[PDB]
């Protein structure tokens, strides 16, 4: 079974390899050319990993853990793939010995839940309660993007989003809820929490809409205002029921979900609904749909006739906002109990970049802030909590006995790897880095915290856990066989 | 090809085909997966099936198939007797010919070894009625129960044998002996097991009798004579060169004449069947044009060309008519069973599994063959082996009484017997020279006996105890065809194959 | 020459699939396909044989067998391919340094498994300690199935008839044996339990109705009047008188067939058709009696209960299996009478007697008292278990040696070549776990040659332990569920002299 | 594949016996076979067929063995033993597909040719030494295959006279080395002469001095040879050393009453110098030179003396008796003949003399009376005599047949194979005959039934039953020689 699973091994530690030169802003980027003709140019591992089309089977498997890495701690997706290429670089020797891979994969769960232990004493107990290292958090974090001096006032927006839907055994929190509308135009300076909700389109811009209402109710309608398609005053007769229905429930905020098939509202719909000042939206992103059915507490209506009071929402006031190249409406005051209030934020800027690049810096942003709700606690990075682990299991690696006694040796020389590849990509000497840092281990233990330089524990936490359970599912498979 | 070619090709063209049933010969043989290409699914170890699936070029084996399709009408069981038989007289018929003798010869030579060997188990064969009268009811029982060992049936077999005794006298008489298989149908559903399996005296066509609300149960209605069915040749339909005035017209001569039931050949309109539940009057709709044939036999029946020709006399008479429910099928099929005895026999087995019914279906039908041959001659031998030993020592120890070209022709004869006691013994697990020699050894020094190949582990001779008996019959039927066979391979000394447009 | 490689070689490699992922801790297969992005990794064996398409035409006997386990139930399909493939691996060496005929092989695989069903069934545990709690609870869950059938009526006496119905079998919980008569005139709160074996029909007319100590045989067989269809036949005799002496001829050769029943020493006698008055009469000096009607169930169940045979024939005489029975009773209840057997000899069984109002309520009670008696003989095959991780594997090995002992020479190795797949199963199992599979299986294989018959092989500590300070179980109706399942895979397999390729749907 | 090199070497072995199968009988196919050398020879006799066959295969000379000890001890059958052993090749082709052991095929083998003999030996006729009227019948028919016919009349009587000298009683095994026919030139078919004592095959000494005859002489065995050494007052002075030399020899065949003295012929050197013949002329000493090397352990032999290496320990016992020796010259033979020797140890030894004018009269001749010796010599070792022509075989076939049912279990089955294996030989003798194969093989089993041994006795075919015996014999050892080997490998 070894030619199945050595062949698999090499061809993961080649990727693991080539990835691992991208680690860090300095490291070496990799460029993937599609057969379409498409290049692009990016030091994110989960970029290369989906866009390289790998045939491997195994292979594939670093996507899927690249992906929760992001959606669970956000941050490490370079790293957890050299951490996975690491242990399954020193597993070559392990085969040769005559060592059975269950005894290998019972280790590494094993280890992981013991590293998770050693990374808390060493790690310094913080609370949410404190704003001073939330603030600095998401600042020191934004020193990567091209925003250097509004990073300061964007980071007490993250912190105050966070720490209302935190609580305190929430536990994990679902991000699909924060939904960050870009539009051009504006600036940075400008911002509106809006905790209501915040579409993803503008309003209607004919003659006749009052475009403002206040004391309405917003709820999901899948209809759509159109003729009869299988004579003015026909085609305003089936009009006029179906404004008559949405009239009794008293419902001033018409969604209608954008579908190529046929149109949003009737212009002769429109001089109907003026007279009731009834607010109307299209263009409503399929994506939306879902996000909408959660803060707000309504549910999708498809038909007419499935249309009632009890699944409307509530808004206090719903205007929109004059700006330029923007016009973005916002809802203040949803009135639900029940369900947590959203967090969506417009981000404006002039260039189209500016609204790109920091829709993106964002998301890493309230990930680190999110790591503290899970598990409260940060470790700087740099090699601090690889090297500190190694430092604890050499003594402790005496203590075990039979063939999980040498799995603790090469799980500490494994750890290595990262720290080495960030004293590479930063043009210093491998080894002599690595050496001044164990030298004054003696002494400092932590200390990288001058430098502004700050690190949560999950993003460590995850990436142990993570390439524990890839590496050992790796050794399961002996065999591949062609099915279908 | 020539003629030193194509005699030595269609020797060896022989053993190849027959060397693949020789492993399947038996109880102890080999049972093979076959799927026709209707779609029907079974398992079984007859010869028959197999070798009519057997599709090749060779023009030697293609006679196995045209020689085996007119023996299963006479019975059906003896496709592997004959084969491995016949392959033998062409194994000691290739000796003669680098001999100098004619191929001619051999064929004329078979003749006259055949009619002498007949004679000769006939002076040592027994009689049943007249031995013993009470042992005839057992010897039907166990003749089935050693074809059905080799399947589940085994299990339940006690009851099963019986149902096969009475399936076959009752389409034959005493004196005719004559039994055919149109007569005995033999069919199967999924669901169920096979210790509901009853006898049917009658046809079945699967009716539902349409709407529910009709009587399951035909009632005698005051002692009347049998239950008339009516038996329609033309369409159910308003006469053309309303329509509700000639339903009622059509009605009253089924009343009239007293008919229960109505059988047509074509479907009824629903307006038919709202007034046929007013007079519990119940339909039968889609019956085949052969399937009239065995209702107006059974029944007594007559076949009423038109619509005002019925009468009392042309309406088949049945004992009765029930519907009875089988497991949770919603078929909910009938069955019409006569007390006099009739031609028409329908065996019905239900099973678990599809592969079940069409399984114990063709095992079933193997046993009906075996009683046919067991009641057309009264007069057994014992079988398992003994028939080849002992017509073999007959015909050695005359080969040296009869003189010239054909005194070798015998003696081969005797050797290609030995290939069915040598077959059988490779496949009980017996060294077939060794069991060869002592059979003959028992047969000689002690006294004259039948003794065969032991089908079941046991530790010495003698199987006469055991009252294993195969019909006489049956046994001459095979070294006739076996014979006829090879024969007919000698007369064809060149293979011509056309090639394809 | 192929056709042995394929049905024995190419029959391994489809349970080498099969072979890693038996356990929790045993590997994984992978299934890819062309797209290669429809992929998954998954450890079920029925969901990798039926996915990979299988060229090999004797491949495909395996598969109708993992759907026949899967009914019975859905634990333990992947053993069972795992368990054939030991048997097929070891048949290379039953044919080239062997030539023992395969069908030998298989019949001394019955004789290994009839030890290795009794073995496990000594050793075999159950939490049906303090039966108090357990035999209380019995009645409760019959009263539950009683729902929407006509039984609910009163969940007192209904279901309490059904209890006793059980556990008094001791032995096969299976219906038949079970006795179940629908009969009309009366109510069905009037039922009661009664291991008498009532039947309807009755037997004899001056005869009397009271047997003491009686001897049961049991025969199928026609003395009246066979060849029950005389259309057709020709009767040739020069006067009417000369007809009859055929018939009477047949009289004087009914001598022969009840000499060999007067030697027996009988007074009781079965069967299935009628008797002529001459037989019949015969069997009054003798004191025979004869029952009639004894359908199929009557004749293969009476034989259970006073321990007799259902071969209808006599291969020999004074040698049979004979029954007895202490008192036959006969009484009438209901305008008919019927017959209470009374003091069988180790006699286990029972009989419901439902007594209805109708027709409609005698078929709506047995089929809904099956399916509560069903519920409660579920009971005994479940939550019963027995000592695993090695230790029933190892202690199955023990009988079949037994066996091996006394044997002739054609089945010496056949029998001990299925010792040697036992013991395969703790191997596979070691192999996963990342420990010695070899050394653990020898040193278990001699602790109990020797006493200790519990002890078994600990997974998590790589040693023999005790297994009931352990806890680790595994339950009993899987052991035979593989066994039987293995049992009739591998009797086709061997009998395969050839592959006949399966034609395409 | 242990038995496959085993079954390669049974078609090749099966494939020569076909080629010699073609020989058999005077009506025989013939053979051309052109050696290496250039030498193009051609006859119906196997033996020489296959002596310069030069065959290659392992296994495949055996029947060179066979066939060997064939004509050295029955003489005749070298032909149809080849066919026998040939014949049980081809039925060990059917058993080994069988599943049967050799071991079983050769132990039987041995039960069935000690129970071939003891059949034949019912049905064959027990003759004596006594009467020399079936003697002359026997080898006259010997000689009616060969050119001389009305000539051979005289020389029957001349073959039986000399084994009846030697037959004695209780015999067993006689060996015809001892006889040897002497060739020479001149003469005719009808002048023979016996000298019962011994034969030469030397003349006397034709120059000076020479007695050539001598009464009451003893001649011994002497392989030295008198000759001066062989590694010009100096011409007399090599004389006197040569001369004393040649004395020194002959003062010691003086002092042992030497009259006749033998030297072994050497092409190297000169054999007797014919000073060495003046020297002995005055001592009435006969000298014989230039003896063949061959005739040496002839002489040992029926002369019963012994051959002196040297002089030293040269004596009188190790010389012969010879009541009378004399040079008898009919035309041109000029040889020494000796009569009476009247050795205790020794025994009669008779040498025939062959005159002839052409070479091939004496060579025919030779080959003639050389197997009509061994047909004698088979009755001397075993009494009796049956008819040839196969008739003997084809009842051994049926009673074997019959008795094959007594026996059980596998060695039942080789009892049948083995009496269709003796059937190859009649078969074959009608076939070289252009008579039908299958039809001459049926008349055999039909009138043997009725009769017993009934006609070649009219026609005077006479086949010693030693022959039959033998034939049986080494064929059971030469196939079991076969089925014996599983494997060959290069041993050096």
């Amino acid at each position: 079974p070894q030619e199945v699973r050595k062949a698999n091994i090499i061809a993961a530690r080649s990727v693991a390899d080539a990835i691992r030169t991208s680690l860090g802003p300095k490291g070496m980027d990799k460029m993937i050319k599609t057969s379409r003709g498409e290049i692009i140019i990016s030091n994110d591992g989960h970029t290369i990993l989906k866009q390289m089309a790998i045939l491997h089977p195994v292979a594939r498997m670093l996507v899927e853990v690249s992906a929760a890495q992001d959606s669970e701690a956000g941050d490490g997706t370079t790293s957890v793939v050299i951490l996975t290429g690491a242990l399954l670089g020193a597993a070559e020797r392990l085969l040769n010995k005559g060592i059975h891979p269950t005894i290998i994969a019972d280790s590494f769960q094993s280890a992981a839940k013991r590293s998770v232990d050693i990374l808390l004493e060493m790690c310094h107990k913080v609370s949410l309660s404190d704003r001073e290292q939330l603030v600095r958090a998401a600042s020191t974090s934004l020193s990567s993007k091209i925003v250097s001096q509004y990073s300061s006032f964007l980071a007490p927006l993250a912190v105050d989003s966070v720490l209302k839907i935190s609580d305190e055994n929430s536990k994990n929190v679902d991000l699909n809820d924060i939904r960050l509308v870009k539009k051009v135009g504006g600036t940075i300076d400008d911002t509106e929490m809006i905790d209501g909700v915040v579409l993803t389109q503008t309003a209607i811009k004919s003659a006749g809409g009052p475009t403002r209402k206040e004391k309405a109710k917003i709820g999901l309608i899948q209809f759509q205002i159109s003729p009869p398609k299988p004579i003015l005053k026909e085609e305003r007769a089936y009009l006029l029921n179906i404004c008559k229905k949405i009239k009794k429930a008293k419902c001033n905020v018409l969604l209608i979900q954008k579908s190529i098939l046929r149109d949003a509202v009737n212009d002769l719909a429109l001089h109907f609904l003026s007279k009731l000042n009834i607010m109307v939206v299209k263009d409503i992103e399929r994506e939306e749909i879902e996000f909408l059915s959660k803060g707000l507490g309504c549910k999708p209506i498809a038909d007419i006739e499935l249309f009632t009071e009890d699944r409307l929402g509530s808004a206090d006031l719903v205007e929109e906002i004059d700006s330029d190249g923007s016009k973005i409406v916002r809802v203040t005051g949803i009135r639900n109990n029940n369900a947590r209030p959203t967090v969506s934020v417009v981000i404006r800027g002039a260039n189209n970049m500016i609204i790109d690049e920091t829709e993106r810096s964002l998301h890493d942003a309230l990930c680190v802030i999110r790591c503290l709700v899970k598990e409260r606690g940060l470790i700087a990075g740099g090699g601090a909590p690889e090297i500190e682990i190694s430092r604890r299991l050499s003594k402790e690696a005496r203590s075990m006995e039979g063939v999980q006694a040498f799995i603790w040796q090469e799980f500490a020389s494994a750890l290595e790897v990262i720290p080495t590849t960030l004293a590479e990509n930063a043009g210093l000497n491998s080894i002599k880095v690595v050496t001044e840092l164990r030298s004054k281990h003696e002494n400092g233990e932590l200390n990288t915290y001058e430098e502004h330089i700050l690190q949560p524990v999950l993003v460590s936490t995850s990436a142990i856990t993570l390439a524990s359970e890839c590496v050992k599912s790796i050794l399961r498979i002996d065999d591949i066989a062609f099915s279908r | 090809q020539h003629g030193l070619e194509a005699k030595k090709s269609h020797i060896l063209a022989a053993r190849s085909v027959a060397s693949i049933i020789k492993t399947s010969l038996g109880p102890r043989g080999l049972d093979k997966i076959l799927i026709s290409p209707d779609g029907e699914i079974t398992i079984t170890n007859d010869g028959a099936t197999i070798l009519s699936q057997m599709e090749l070029d060779n023009e030697i084996a293609k006679l196995l198939v045209q020689l085996s399709k007119s023996q299963d009408d006479e019975i059906g069981d003896g496709t592997t007797g004959v084969v491995v038989l016949a392959s033998a007289l062409l194994d000691q018929a290739l000796e003669l010919i680098q001999k100098g003798i004619h191929p001619i010869k051999i064929a004329n030579g078979f003749d006259e070894a055949a009619k002498l060997a007949i004679s000769k188990l006939e002076e040592t064969c027994d009689d049943i009625s007249a031995s013993n009268d009470e042992l005839f009811r057992d010897f039907l029982l166990r003749a089935a129960k050693t074809s059905l060992g080799s399947k589940i049936v085994s299990k339940d077999h006690d009851r099963f044998a019986e149902m096969a005794v009475e399936a076959v006298i009752n389409v034959m008489d005493k004196d005719r002996k004559d039994v055919d298989f149109d007569l005995i149908k033999m069919q199967g559903r999924v669901g169920g097991s096979i210790s509901d399996s009853k006898l049917i005296n009658g046809v079945i066509l699967d009716k539902d009798f349409s709407h529910p609300q009709m009587p399951k149960c035909v009632l005698p209605k005051e002692g009347s004579d049998g239950v008339k069915l009516a038996i329609l040749t033309c369409p159910f339909e308003p006469p053309k060169p309303y329509e509700q005035d000639k339903f009622k017209e059509m009605i009253d001569d089924v009343k009239k004449a007293g008919a229960d039931v109505v059988i047509c050949q074509w479907g009824f309109d629903d307006e038919a069947n709202h007034l046929l539940l007013q007079n519990d009057l119940p339909a039968v709709r889609w019956v085949g044009g052969q399937e009239l044939e065995h209702i107006a036999i059974s029944t007594n029946g007559r076949i009423v060309p038109r619509f005002q020709d019925l009468s009392k006399d042309k309406l088949g008479t049945c004992s009765r008519i029930y519907e009875q429910e089988f497991g949770t099928t919603k078929d909910r099929m009938l069955i019409i069973e006569q007390s006099k005895e009739t031609k028409t026999v329908t065996c019905f087995v239900r099973g678990s599994n599809k592969m079940i019914v069409d399984e114990a279906e063709r095992a079933l039908h193997d046993s009906l063959c075996v009683v046919r041959n067991l009641v057309k001659d009264s007069r057994v031998v014992y079988g398992g082996g003994a028939a080849e030993v002992t017509m073999s020592l007959a015909v050695s120890e005359e080969a040296d009484k009869q003189r010239g070209i054909d005194q070798y022709a015998f003696r081969g004869f005797a050797q290609a017997l030995d290939t069915i006691p040598m077959t059988l013994a490779e496949n009980s697990g017996l060294d077939p020279i060794g069991t060869l020699s002592t059979l003959k050894s028992k047969q000689l020094k002690e006294k004259i006996s039948n003794i065969g190949v032991d089908c079941l582990g046991y530790g010495s001779n003698d199987m006469k105890e055991l009252f294993v008996v195969d019909p006489f019959i049956g046994k001459k039927q095979q070294i006739l065809l076996a014979t006829q066979l090879c024969r007919m391979i000698l007369k064809i000394d060149n293979v011509i194959i056309s090639g394809k447009d | 020459e192929n056709a042995r490689l394929s049905a024995f070689v190419g029959a391994i490699a489809v349970g080498d699939l099969v072979k890693s992922t038996l356990g929790p801790k045993g590997m994984d297969k992978l299934l890819q396909s062309a797209s290669s992005n429809t992929c998954m990794v998954t450890n079920d064996g029925a969901t990798i044989l039926k996915s990979i398409p299988l060229d090999n035409p004797a491949a495909k006997v395996l598969v109708n067998i993992s759907k026949v386990q899967d009914d019975e139930v859905g634990d333990g399909t992947t053993s069972v391919t795992v368990l054939s493939a030991e048997l097929l691996r070891e048949a290379e060496k039953l044919i080239d340094q062997s030539k023992i005929h395969p069908q030998t092989i298989i019949e001394g695989y019955r004789l290994a498994s009839a030890a290795a069903l009794d073995a496990l069934t000594k050793a075999a545990v159950d939490n049906s300690h303090d039966k108090t709690m357990f035999r209380e609870d019995l009645i409760h869950i019959a009263k539950t199935t009683l729902s929407s059938k006509i039984l609910s009526q009163d969940k007192d006496h209904f279901a309490e008839l059904a209890t006793n119905a059980i556990l008094r079998l001791k032995g096969s919980t299976n219906l038949e044996h079970i006795q179940i008569i629908k009969i009309l005139g009366g109510k069905l709160s009037d039922s009661f339990l009664d291991e008498g074996f009532i039947l309807a029909k009755k037997f004899g007319n001056n005869q009397p109705k009271r047997i003491e100590n009686a001897k049961i045989l049991i025969a199928n067989t026609t003395l009246d009047t066979d060849k029950v269809k005389i259309f057709g036949t020709k009767f040739k005799v020069d006067s009417t008188a000369k007809l009859a002496q055929l018939e009477k001829a047949e009289r004087e050769k009914m001598k022969n067939k009840i000499a060999k029943i007067s030697k027996f020493g009988i007074n009781t006698f079965i069967n299935r058709q009628l008797i002529y008055d001459y037989p019949e009469q015969l069997f009054t000096d003798l004191g025979i009696n004869s029952i009639e009607h004894a359908d199929f169930e009557g004749v293969e169940r009476l034989a259970l209960v006073t321990g007799g045979e259902v071969v209808s024939t006599f291969d020999e005489p004074s040698k049979c299996k004979l029954g007895e029975c202490d008192v036959i009773e006969e009484i009438m209840l209901g305008e008919q009478p019927f017959l209470k057997f009374s003091g069988c000899k180790a006699g286990e069984a029972c009989t419901i007697v439902l007594r209805g109002a109708t027709d409609q309520t005698l078929d709506e009670a047995e089929r809904s008292l099956h399916d509560a008696l069903s519920v409660l003989s579920q009971t005994t095959k479940e939550t019963r278990t027995v000592l695993g991780g090695g230790c029933a594997e190892m202690v199955m090995s023990k009988a079949v040696d037994t066996e091996a002992q006394n044997i002739d020479g054609k089945k010496s190795l056949a029998v001990e070549a299925f010792a040697r797949a036992l013991r395969q199963l703790p191997t596979i199992l070691a192999d996963n776990a990342g420990f010695d599979s070899s050394e653990l299986v020898s040193k278990l294989r001699s602790s109990i040659y020797n006493g200790i018959s519990t002890s078994g092989l600990d997974l998590n500590n790589g040693t023999i332990a005790d297994m009931r300070q352990l806890g680790i179980v595994e339950s009993y109706k899987l052991k035979r569920a593989v066994v039987s399942s293995a049992s009739e895979a591998a009797e086709v397999l061997l009998r395969v002299d050839n592959i006949i390729r399966a034609r395409p749907r």
